[PDB]
RNA sequence: GGCGCGUGGGCCCCUCCUGGUAAGCAGGACGGGCGAGGCGGGACGAUCCGGACGCCGGGCCAGGGUGCGCCGCCGGGGCCC
């Protein structure tokens, strides 16, 4: 890419863009804090109102999972190897985000005994991105330390700072694919297990954990 | 000139396998190549194997403990030419130069402010 | 360490069954993942509904009080190495969740049966006048007394830190 | 002295090593075994079409 | 350590990046055009540098008659060839044209000088039109070598190539049922 | 032994179906085929001329040749680590038209129709992309539940 | 696409088979391993359980264990030649 404008014009436009990004960041942070609080309160109110009327309130199903690889690379069957390659889980103790459909769920079930997964919270997502966040730019692994990089690479999808990225991941918005692939897979610290050989349901370790993924990973960030 | 601290990743030399049990086998390094060789497999008790990775930081590679770079000379002309960067390079007189030539070379070097590593040799 | 859960479940509505019947069960488990697993385990066998054809409407944790002591009767079936057997047991505890722990430990120690080898049929609270087992009965009476069953344990426990002592300690009783 | 007669143990792995090669994109349009009367008519119709005939002038 | 890198990934490829010839003229030209491309990103220059890196077997010669036939609708443009231009005696008369080549035969050079044409060097092309404005890039036929026509298996039913030596028998050389 | 005659191991795949013996219905002769059409291969064991090999039973291919009495069908066959294009001649009793594209054709027709409809009225165009089953949404259910218990052995 | 080397005695594990009373016997099949894979554990083993390797400092921890040899433990329930 070749730029025609002089150095001073670039400097001035860069400063203008930075100011715009800062303002957007402040506004979005306030808005999203309000949104999270409101979500929790509305769910509680729905539960109470339904309860008075001899009815059960069934909440929404999880839309995004957090899956982490817990088994190594020696002696792996071919189909499992392919599926794990397509999730970008090529090393032990790596982690990624994943949208939920029947297409993705069936593949996850096939690779079950190599991973553990569940539904994350906003706090987990924010900690992961702030402390272990790196960007894939032209095939390089670039650290994320400020909102300028996010704005430069993801502006065309209305993503201008860390708050928008967190919100897009949590809500599984219309730009989940680009935002998710913009992130390099997380390289976490070593994992504390109970028994790598068996499913979480029967006291083991692999498979579906639900909300306990949050503590399991909080130990690792 | 000031420089970084010199680190040597290994202090001892790499000795050839089994050279302590036979006089006919010299200690100079050779790569082990047997089908059953235990040093090729690198079992826990064997001696270390040569590899890239032991390499020195290239900022201080070839630097003598005094902090200079070595330059071997044998004539007074060789000294005068190619010693304008006297900051980092020191002179070493070759083995075969005689005592008269050594006297002349030392006088010239002292005039030019160039360091000589083997200045005391052949002085009895 | 068990909890007690109430789980609601239903088969997904179809075109010929717009509003399927709902089922409720009581489950004792160490967490809610295990609770839902056991719920589906029983629903598949008793009502021919698999996890894939149904949905779970609510898994609500319920905490008891735990002040006084009650007598619990537990009816169960377990599989051994030679088939299956029914069994009635009596336990004395402060909560029904604590009684299940005692029952599971006794089954593990005496019969060698693990969690997934046992099916709890019913758990009820029994009055002091209709106890069936002799140990619980002898502990339901009034003014019951006995000496300390293992006072050597206190002396043994203190010797781990004080290795060498100037006399052999006595065991007070 | 008898040796092995047969094994296919390693053959599927060797096949997938460089992928399974697809055929060329010209093998789908060859005239290798087409009906001659159809082929002759196709030749004459093209040659008499002014907009697609390669005859000079 | 401890990573899987051989599941959806292929082996690296090897391509030429330097001319490989001892001739200093070709090194100078390649470096100059690489600099020009670095500072402009133009496609003409990129293809030119790539062509200047090719080996001799991949740079067939071009005739004056072929050049004339290729400039029928573009007589005012400049023909650029990264090879030598030879003569064609079969052509009695040649038009007027501008050609830039690595080399010219003495006869081709003289024929072009007559008829009012102009023979240009890559140095002058760099001096005047570094980005190839009003220029056409041409090459010869890469499959014209006699070696190229003997690749394959002569004895198979579906090949259309001849054997390499001299053969005097009949077994397998007189139809599909000669074996 | 191990012999590999042309029709080895065909005891079940070439037999007629139960209560479906005898001559074929006449629809198998008066349906129309065109070049480039997808067809299925199913061997009929009552007709012994133009019969394909057992390998081609249950494969799909395209028509490359329309003949006076037989069709030419192209089929992809895997041989070791490679795919070969095989061209075979089949008589009409062993070939049926294939519905492997019907879903795509109907999708294209519906997409075009819906695109036309909303434009005339100006209504917004819906999403014309298939979706893999998404997770269920929030809702409220009523309780008239039946207590479920575990039976004795 | 061109040119070219080595190889053409294999063996073991999982699950599925055939001959044989059986065999650390002989013969086949999908996947993996040793061959050609260092390191920790299984007392001891080419293949088992983990983990697949440039030279170093720090942290976390898989598999397996925590009387003494020999780095590392306690608490609770039941049984007990
Ligand atoms: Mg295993
Ligand atoms: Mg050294
Ligand atoms: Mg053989
Ligand atoms: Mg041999
Ligand atoms: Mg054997
Ligand atoms: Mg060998
Ligand atoms: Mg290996
Ligand atoms: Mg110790
Ligand atoms: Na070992």
């Amino acid at each position: 890419q070749r730029d025609i404008r002089s150095a001073a014009e670039r400097a001035t436009e860069k400063e203008k863009r930075a100011a715009l990004v800062k303002d957007h960041a402040v506004k979005s942070a306030q808005v999203y804090a309000r949104y999270y609080i409101d979500l929790v309160e509305s769910e509680k109110k729905a539960r109470e109102n339904a309860l008075k009327n001899n009815q059960l309130y069934v909440p929404d199903e999880p839309k995004v999972y957090l899956v982490v690889r817990i088994r190594g690379i020696v002696g792996v069957a071919p189909k499992v190897r392919t599926i794990l390659s397509l999730l970008r889980l090529r090393q032990i103790n790596n982690a990624v985000f994943m949208r939920c459909n029947k297409a993705t769920l069936n593949a996850l079930r096939i690779v079950d005994h190599y991973v553990t997964y569940g539904e994350p919270t906003v706090e987990t997502i924010r900690n992961l991105i702030y402390k272990r966040g790196f960007a894939k730019v032209n095939g390089q692994r670039i650290p994320i330390v400020d909102n300028n990089l996010i704005d430069e690479q993801l502006s065309k999808h209305n993503i201008l700072c860390a708050e928008d990225l967190v919100h897009e991941i949590f809500t599984c918005g219309s730009s989940f694919k680009e935002a998710n692939n913009f992130l390099w897979p997380f390289q976490l610290n070593s994992a504390a297990l109970k028994d790598k050989r068996n499913n979480f349901a029967e006291g083991g370790d692999f498979g579906y954990r639900g909300k306990y993924i949050n503590e399991f990973v909080a130990r690792m960030i | 000139l000031p420089h970084k601290i010199i680190i040597k990743k290994r202090k001892n030399k790499f000795i050839r396998f089994q050279s302590e049990r036979f006089v006919r086998v010299k200690p100079s390094w050779r790569k082990p190549r047997g089908i059953d060789s235990p040093m090729r497999h690198q079992y826990r008790g064997q001696r270390p194997m040569v590899s890239i990775g032991y390499g020195s930081d290239k900022e201080t590679r070839f630097m003598l403990p005094c902090g200079f770079f070595k330059h071997r000379i044998s004539t007074v002309h060789e000294l005068k030419t190619l010693f304008m960067n006297n900051k980092t390079h020191a002179a070493q007189i070759a083995h075969g130069v005689s005592a008269r030539s050594r006297k002349q070379i030392l006088e010239e070097a002292k005039k030019m402010g160039v360091r000589v590593l083997n200045a005391d040799a052949k002085l009895r | 360490m068990m909890q007690k859960y109430i789980v609601y479940g239903r088969r997904l509505p179809s075109e010929k069954f717009p509003e399927p019947e709902v089922f409720r069960m009581t489950i004792y488990a160490p967490n809610e993942i295990v609770a839902k697993s056991r719920f589906w385990y029983h629903l598949k066998s008793l009502k021919k509904i698999k996890r894939t054809h149904g949905e779970i409407l609510d898994c609500q944790h319920i905490e008891e009080n735990g002040d006084f002591v009650k007598n619990f009767g537990v009816l169960l079936r377990y599989r051994s190495r030679v088939g299956q057997h029914n069994m009635y047991r009596e336990v004395r505890e402060t909560t029904s969740a604590r009684a299940m722990d005692k029952v599971y430990s006794e089954m593990a120690g005496q019969c060698r049966a693990r969690y997934h080898d046992i099916q709890i049929i019913n758990v009820k609270e029994v009055a002091d006048e209709d106890v069936r087992r002799e140990k619980v009965a002898m502990f339901t009476q009034k003014g019951v007394r006995f000496p300390h069953p293992c006072p050597y344990v206190h002396v043994k426990r203190a010797a781990r830190t004080a290795r060498f002592q100037d006399r052999a300690p006595h065991v007070p009783q | 002295a008898k040796l092995k007669n047969h094994t296919s143990k390693n053959q599927n792995r060797k096949d997938h090593r460089n992928g399974i090669k697809k055929p060329k994109k010209s093998a789908y349009t060859s005239h290798k075994g087409m009906c001659p009367k159809y082929l002759r008519n196709l030749r004459r119709s093209r040659a008499n079409d002014p907009r697609q005939s390669l005859r000079p002038n | 350590m401890g990573i899987d890198l051989k599941t959806g990934i292929k082996k690296r490829k090897v391509e030429r990046k330097e001319p490989k010839s001892p001739n200093p003229y070709i090194r100078l030209l390649h470096n100059a055009f690489k600099v020009v491309y670095e500072n402009t990103g133009e496609d003409f220059t990129k293809v030119l540098t790539k062509r200047l890196c090719l080996s001799k077997t991949n740079r067939p010669v071009l005739s004056v008659s072929r050049l004339a036939h290729l400039m029928h609708k573009r007589e005012d443009k400049i023909a650029v060839v990264a090879s030598t231009v030879t003569n064609d005696e079969r052509l009695v008369t040649i038009p007027r044209m501008t050609i830039c080549a690595l080399k010219f035969s003495a006869t081709a050079r003289s024929r072009i000088e007559k008829a009012g044409g102009r023979c240009m060097s890559f140095d002058e092309l760099l001096a005047e039109k570094p980005t190839g404005d009003n220029c056409v890039l041409l090459q010869g036929r890469r499959s014209c070598r006699a070696v190229c026509k003997k690749f394959g298996s002569p004895g198979r039913p579906n090949s259309h190539v001849k054997p390499k030596g001299e053969h005097k028998g009949r077994r397998g050389a007189r139809g599909r049922h000669s074996w | 032994t191990h012999s590999q005659g042309y029709r080895c191991k065909t005891r079940y795949c070439f037999a007629r179906k139960f209560r479906r013996h005898g001559m074929a219905n006449l629809t198998t002769y008066n349906r129309v085929y065109k070049l480039g059409q997808y067809v299925n291969i199913k061997v009929n064991g009552a007709y012994h001329k133009g019969m394909p090999h057992r390998y081609y039973n249950g494969r799909t291919g395209t028509i490359f040749n329309i003949g006076p009495r037989a069709l030419g069908v192209q089929i992809q066959k895997r041989v070791r680590g490679r795919i070969m294009l095989k061209r075979i001649n089949v008589r009409l009793e062993h070939v049926h038209p294939s519905d492997c594209r019907k879903n795509h054709l109907e999708r294209v027709a519906a997409n075009d129709a819906a695109r036309r409809l909303a434009k005339e009225t100006g209504q917004p165009v819906p999403c014309l992309k298939r979706q893999n089953a998404l997770p269920r949404a929030a809702h409220v259910v009523s309780i008239a539940s039946a207590i479920d218990i575990t039976p004795l052995k």
